[PDB]
RNA sequence: GGGAUAACUGGCUUGUGGCGGCCAAGCGUAGCGACGUCGCUUCGGCUCUUCCUAUCAUACCGAAGCAGAAUUCGGUAAGCGUUGGAUUGUUCACCCACUAAUAGGGAAAGCUGGGGACCGUCGUGAGACAGGUUAGUCCCUACUGAUGAACUCGUCGCAAUGGUAAUUCAGCUUAGUACGAGAGGAACCGCUGAUUCAGAUAAUUGGUUUUUGCGGUUGUCCGACCGGGCAGUGCCGCGAAGCUACCAUCUGCUGGAUAAUGGCUGAACGCCUCUAAGUCAGAAUCCAUGCCAG
RNA sequence: ACGAGAUUCCCACUGUCCCUAUCUACUAUCUAGCGAAACCACAGCCAAGGGAACGGGCUUGGCAAAAUCAGCGGGGAA
RNA sequence: GGAAGUCGGAAUCCGCUAAGGACUGUGUAACAACUCACCUGCCGAAUGUACUAGCCCUGAAAAUGGAUGGCGCUCAAGCGU
C-alpha cells in the first residue's frame, strides 16, 4: 500500500472521558457477571489438583 | 490512454530529443550565435584586477 | 475554473517576468535568451502546407498571426548572480558609460520638472581613471558568479507610442563559461540588437504579457458558471500570463521594403495594413510574425523569450512556406492590399480630375 | 466499430438532436428526426450536435412506410449553419440534408438529391460514388 | 460461428466470493443504531435485494 | 382515572442462516465446547463546493484453453472523468440509446411536485354539536478582490511559503502481418486529428448598434421648397468601432522516488529462498520543475 | 352544433434551452448639502479535548502586524 | 479403443533384501524416462515435533486538517521488577 507517500487519517489515541466511564463501567459489569456466574457452578470442583512434579531438567531429580 | 507524466511517454521523448530535435536546434545555435559575435566583435590594487573590497545580521553582537 | 491561476489579482507590474529561463551548460556557443517587442496587430496569411499525416499536407492553409514591432534594443549594463543556500543573490551590476535619455526616463517619475543627474557620477567612473573600479567589478563577476545577464533597454521612439520612458529588463546569457560570457556582455555596451540575431524563422518561442483588463466581473464571466474554491466577483483580466510553444513564421526587416513579399506574390509591400494597424499605427522596425493569437491589448510592451526543453513535436523544426500576406484594411471589410490596387479598381475619381 | 469518422477536422456544429433534416436519397424516406449523434462527448446538460460526415442515428418521419420501422444510421450530407474549411472559407448550404447509410457506411440508396458536402464524400467512399454535384 | 463467447462458469466457492464481495464493495456498509427504523429497514434491504439481483 | 417515564443511539456498523446429530484440543473429573460434514429449507426531482474508497472507466500488475480478437477473477491505485432522452401502454417502475464509463457514499441542507388538544351538553350495543376555550416567537467575522503609514524616492531582481493541470478516444503506418482449420485478427516505435477541461485572442466569419453614421418611409408640425423638430431612440435597410461566440482562432511543458508486482547476490535453515544486511526495475501514484501569487 | 372548459395529436413560432453575447435608461459608484432606524452584557480566526452528544471566555496546538474601500449571505413527546 | 505403480473399482501378497509402496508426484496414446518414500557411502555433534508464557504484526476502516496535551523519543523520553 502507498502509505508512505499518502498516509490516511490518524487513529487518535487520545482517549475522550465519555469512553473511558464507559469503558470503566463495562470492566467492572464484566466483572460482576463472573462472579455471579462462578457462584450457580454447574461443574465439578476437586480437592487435589494436578501437580506437575518435579522438572526433568533439574539435575538433582 | 497513457498520461502526459507517463514513464514511456517521457522515455520517447528523450529519444526524440535526442535523435531529432537536438541536431536541428544544435545547427540554429551556431548561426545565431555567429551573428551576435559579429555585433559583439564589430599593480592589482590600482588596476582592479586584485578585487578588493567596494568604496539584520548573521552573528551575534558581542 | 482553475485553481493553478487562483489569486486572481491585477499583475503586480505591468511589464511581466520572465520567471525562468532555460537551463544552462557551458557547452553550448554564447547567446542570448529573449528580447522585447510591442503588439502590433492581426493579420491573415496562407500558408502552402508541409505536413506528412495530416489532410491538409500540400494544400493551401489560411491561418492567423500576430505582428509585434521589434526595434532593436540597446545593450547598457551587465549583472551577475551567485548561488546561495538562500536562492540566487545579485552580487553587483556594471553599467555601460553613455545611457540614454529613454533609459533615464525609466528611473523618474517627473522627468520634466527634474534636473537630469541620474548616472552622471558613475559616468565620471569610467573617464576619470577609475577604470579600475568598473574592471574590479567585471573581474568580481568573472570569478565568483556563475549566471550573467545583460540589460537592454527598448527603442520607443521608433515605435508609433506617445510613452517616450523605455523598457528594461534582464537577458540571460547562456552556453559558454562565465568568463566568456562576461566578455561578451563589455563588448555589447552602447551596442544594437536586432531581434533576427536573438531568434529566427520557423522556431518556437514563449511570450509573456499581462492580459487584457475587464475590471470588477461577476461570477457568470469571471469563472465560466453555467471558500477560496467558490466562484467570486473580482478582477478579471490584467493577469500575468506565460504562453509557450508559438510558431515564428516570418522576421522583417523593416528597411526590405518587400516585406509582405512572398516568392508567390511579387507585390512591393510592407506589412502595415492599408490605412495603418488600427489603433496602433506603422510598423517601420524588424517585426516578428507569430502564428495565433498572444496575451496582451495593442501597442502592450511584450516579452519573448526562448523554449525551456528541447521540442518534442514536428511543429518545431518544420520549414514555413508563405503564399501571401493580408495587408487589407483592419479598419472596415477591406479588399484592396495596395492603394495602387485601389485606384486601378474603380478608375478615376471626381476629385482627381478636380485636382489634376 | 462505432461509426465515428477518423481524421475529420473540427467545424461548427448546426445540427442538434431533435431536428428535422431532409432525405437526400432514393430509398424512400422524406425527411429524417436526429435522436443520436455517434461519437459525441459527455458533458452535463449539452445536446449532441452534428456536422457534414457525421453518422447519427435518426428515425423517419415521413416516408415509405418500411423505413419508419426502425432506428437508422445516416450520414449529413448538407448543413444550413455556415462553417469553416482549412482553406478559409465559411460556406453554407440552404438547407439540411442526409443520407440513409448501414453501420459500415454503405448506403441504402442509389442516388443523391442535390450536392454532397466536401467533408461527407471525402470521409465515406459510398457517399462519394453515389455523388454527382460535390461542394 | 462457434462456441467461444460463453463466459466462465466459477465454481461454487468461488460464485459466493463473487456475489458477497459485490454486496459488500458496490454499497455502503456504514448503519447506526440511533438512525430511524425506516431508514435501517432501507439499509438491510437494499443488502438483501442487491444479493437476489447478482445471484 | 391513577403510578413509573421527556425518547433513542454513540470506539455503534460491514460477507458468509438457524436448529439437531457425529467428530472434537482443552477446561473439568457428568457438563461447556470451535472448524468441518450430515439432515430440513412520507416519497420523488433540483442542485453547487469539498472529502472518502467499499474502483464503473482510463494506468500498471498476478491468474484462467487466455491461439488472435474479445474477455473473466483478483491486486496497487481517488491522478482524471462518470451523459443525453423517456417517464406519453403494463408491472417486481426501467426502457431508448450515446459513450472510455455511464461506481457507490459523507458533509443531513434548503426549494419544488406527489401524497392540532381541553372542557361542556345530548346520547352510548354508537356517536352528534356553527356549543366554549386555547399553544402555534444591519453590523462583526469568514471568503473574493482594491488601497495603504512607517524603512529617502526610484530602478533591476531573489524566492520562504501557498496553489497547481491536464483528459479520453479515433485514424494512418506496423499489417490483412504475428496468430489461426476457417471465420477472422492484434501490439511496441513512428505520424495526424478529435472529446472533455484550462488559459488567452479579434486577422477572418457570425451576432449586437445611441456612431442615432448614411439612406428609405408613416403620422403631425415649422406657409411651400431646402433643411428639419416631435412620436420617452416612430418603423425599416445597411452599418464601422468596441464587445463577444468550441457560432471564431491559438496554446497547454519533465526529473527524481515509490505501491502492487517481477528480479540479482545471499543468510536465517550444510537444501532452498527477491530480504534479513545489500540491491535492480517498475502505475495515470508521491515530491518537485515548468505555471500562478509574492 | 355551442363553451377565455380540460386533455391528446398535427402544423407554425419562440434566448425556454444547447449557450450564451450585445445594447439603452434609472440605480448601484464618487462629490456638495441634508440626514434616520432596527439592534446592542462584553466580544468576535481555526482544529482537537472539555462524561450531562452543550461552548464564546478554559487546556494545547496552528498561529498572529497599524488604518481602510467595494462585493457576498457561510457563521453570529405520542 | 488404448490403461504396464500414476483416467477408474477392489484387493494390496510374497521373494531378494541394506531397502525399495501391487506406489508419492512429473510424464507417454500405451510404454519408456524422471522423481518421492525407504536403504547405503561421504560428512560430523547436536537435533526434531507439539504445546505454554512474554513483547511485536494482522485480527476492518469511511468521509473539513489534528493530536500519548504538544514537541518529540528506539541499549528510549516504550514495557516489567
Amino acid at each position: 500500500a502507498g502509505t508512505i507517500n499518502k498516509p490516511k487519517k490518524p487513529t487518535s489515541k487520545r482517549k475522550t472521558t465519555r469512553l473511558r466511564a464507559k469503558i470503566s463501567k463495562r470492566a467492572a459489569e464484566k466483572k460482576r457477571k463472573e462472579r455471579k456466574l462462578a457462584r450457580k457452578n454447574p461443574e465439578w470442583r476437586s480437592k487435589l489438583k494436578k501437580d506437575p512434579g518435579i522438572p526433568n531438567l533439574f539435575p538433582y531429580k | 490512454a497513457k498520461s502526459a507524466r507517463a514513464s514511456r511517454i517521457k522515455e520517447n521523448h528523450q529519444r526524440f530529443k535526442k535523435n531529432i530535435a537536438g541536431p536541428v536546434e544544435a545547427a540554429r545555435l551556431e548561426r545565431l550565435s555567429a551573428k551576435l559575435m559579429a555585433i559583439a566583435q564589430a599593480s592589482g590594487v590600482k588596476s582592479g584586477k586584485s578585487i578588493g573590497r567596494k568604496d539584520s545580521s548573521i552573528v551575534f553582537p558581542m | 475554473g482553475s485553481l493553478a491561476f487562483l489569486p486572481r489579482k491585477r499583475a503586480a507590474r505591468h511589464r511581466g517576468r520572465v520567471k525562468s529561463f532555460p537551463k544552462d551548460d557551458p557547452k553550448k556557443p554564447v547567446h542570448l535568451t529573449a528580447a522585447m517587442g510591442y503588439k502590433a496587430g492581426m493579420t491573415t496569411i496562407v500558408r502552402d502546407l508541409d505536413r506528412p499525416g495530416a489532410k491538409a499536407h500540400k494544400k493551401e492553409v489560411v491561418e492567423a498571426v500576430t505582428i509585434i514591432d521589434c526595434p532593436p534594443m540597446v545593450v547598457v549594463g551587465l549583472v551577475g548572480y551567485i548561488e546561495t543556500p538562500r536562492g540566487l543573490r545579485s552580487l553587483t551590476t556594471v553599467w555601460a558609460e553613455h545611457l540614454s535619455d529613454e533609459v533615464k526616463r525609466r528611473f523618474y517619475k517627473n522627468w520634466y520638472k527634474s534636473k537630469k543627474k541620474a548616472f552622471t557620477k558613475y559616468a565620471k567612473k569610467y573617464a576619470e581613471n577609475n577604470g579600475a573600479s568598473i574592471t574590479r567589478e567585471l573581474e568580481r563577476i568573472k570569478k565568483y558568479c556563475t549566471v550573467v545577464r545583460v540589460l537592454a533597454h527598448t527603442q520607443i521612439r521608433k515605435t508609433p507610442l506617445k510613452q517616450k520612458k523605455a523598457h528594461l529588463m534582464e537577458i540571460q546569457i547562456n552556453g559558454g563559461s562565465v568568463a566568456d560570457k562576461v566578455e561578451f556582455g563589455r563588448s555589447l555596451f552602447e551596442k544594437p540588437v536586432t531581434i533576427d540575431t536573438i531568434f529566427e524563422k520557423d522556431e518556437m518561442i514563449d511570450v509573456i504579457a499581462v492580459t487584457k483588463g475587464h475590471g470588477f466581473v461577476g461570477v457568470t464571466a469571471r469563472w465560466g458558471t453555467k471558500q477560496w474554491t467558490v466562484a467570486r466577483a473580482g478582477q478579471m483580466g490584467y493577469h500575468h500570463r506565460t504562453s509557450v510553444n508559438h510558431k515564428i513564421y516570418r522576421i522583417g526587416k523593416g528597411d526590405d521594403e518587400a516585406n509582405a513579399s512572398t516568392e508567390t506574390d511579387l507585390t512591393k509591400k510592407k506589412i502595415t495594413p492599408m490605412g495603418g494597424f488600427v489603433r496602433y499605427g506603422e510598423v517601420n522596425n524588424d517585426y516578428v510574425m507569430i502564428k495565433g493569437s498572444v496575451p496582451g491589448v495593442k501597442k502592450r510592451i511584450m516579452t519573448l523569450r526562448k523554449s525551456l526543453f528541447t521540442h518534442t513535436s514536428r511543429k518545431a523544426l518544420e520549414k514555413v512556406e508563405l503564399k501571401w500576406i493580408d495587408t487589407s484594411s483592419e479598419f472596415g471589410h477591406g479588399a484592396f492590399q495596395t492603394a495602387a490596387e485601389k485606384k486601378q479598381f474603380m478608375g478615376t475619381l471626381k476629385k482627381d480630375l478636380q485636382t489634376s | 466499430k462505432r461509426g465515428a469518422p477518423g481524421g475529420k477536422l473540427k467545424m461548427t456544429l448546426g445540427l442538434p438532436v431533435g431536428a428535422i433534416m431532409n432525405c437526400a436519397d432514393n430509398s424512400g424516406a422524406r425527411n429524417l428526426y436526429i435522436i443520436a449523434v455517434k461519437g459525441a462527448g459527455a458533458r452535463l446538460n449539452r445536446l449532441p450536435a452534428g456536422g457534414v460526415g457525421d453518422m447519427v442515428m435518426a428515425t423517419v418521419k415521413k416516408g415509405k412506410p418500411e423505413l419508419r420501422k426502425k432506428v437508422h444510421p445516416a450520414v449529413i450530407v448538407r448543413q444550413a449553419k455556415p462553417w469553416k474549411r482549412f482553406d478559409g472559407v465559411f460556406l453554407y448550404f440552404e438547407d439540411n440534408a442526409g443520407v440513409i447509410v448501414n453501420p459500415k457506411g454503405e448506403m441504402k440508396g442509389s442516388a443523391i438529391t442535390g450536392p454532397v458536402g466536401k467533408e461527407a464524400a471525402e470521409l465515406w467512399p459510398r457517399i462519394a460514388s453515389n455523388a454527382g454535384v460535390v461542394m | 460461428t462457434g462456441w467461444k463467447d460463453i463466459p466462465p462458469v466459477p465454481t461454487a466457492q468461488e460464485f459466493i466470493d463473487i456475489v458477497l464481495s459485490r454486496t459488500q464493495r458496490r454499497l455502503p456498509t456504514q448503519i447506526r443504531p440511533g438512525f430511524k427504523i425506516s431508514r435501517i429497514r432501507a439499509f438491510y434491504t437494499r443488502k438483501v435485494k442487491f444479493t437476489q439481483e447478482t445471484c
